[PDB]
């Protein structure tokens, strides 16, 4: 599990600074948070719509990340890199 | 036909750069939503219908800053 090994090396979701984000007029919010990790270092966080797909670059890769209902992601990623999601706080 | 939610990383972006490429953005073609968003507020953030990407990208190299790449693209749902 990709959970399991995050949290052996330091990583809680819970205790993550919320991504830098905005809601845009006239789209949906989106109800997923992403965090990016370059071997367990966080990089980056962002939000994603739950149930859903988005394309982002990872390391040097374009690469789909699959967002399941529960906000739960999935891709191939690059070696080294590690994406988590989680719902957003009230959704 | 579905408005994109696109994010393009500036590279070492003074504050000034992050006004300038906002301001570009929203005034392209399709554009109705920009911001700066990403841990280090170094991400142009664009919703848009249609938008040429690639032209927006060629605009903020030749009048922001060297560095500037798509680093994200979501479809919006309805």
């Amino acid at each position: 599990n990709e959970y399991i090994d995050a949290k052996k090396h330091g990583i809680d979701l819970s205790r993550e600074r919320a991504p830098n984000f905005v809601d845009h007029p006239g789209i949906p919010p989106s109800d997923c948070f992403w965090f990016l990790y370059k071997n367990y270092v966080r990089q980056n966080a962002g939000v994603c719509q739950s149930d859903w797909s988005f394309d982002m670059k990872i390391g040097q890769y374009w690469v789909t990340i699959h967002t399941d209902e529960g906000c739960r992601l999935s891709g191939i990623i690059p070696a080294g890199w590690l994406i988590l999601g989680m719902k957003r706080p009230g959704f | 036909m579905k408005p994109q939610k696109i994010v393009i990383k500036l590279g070492m972006p003074s504050p000034k750069n992050r006004t300038k490429a906002m301001v570009l953005a929203a005034k392209v073609y399709g554009v109705s939503s920009v911001a700066i968003t990403g841990d280090d507020k170094d991400q142009l953030e664009v919703v848009g219908v249609d938008v040429d990407t690639a032209c927006l990208v060629s605009c903020l190299r030749k009048k922001v800053l060297r560095r500037a790449d798509i680093m994200v693209v979501e479809e919006a749902k309805d």
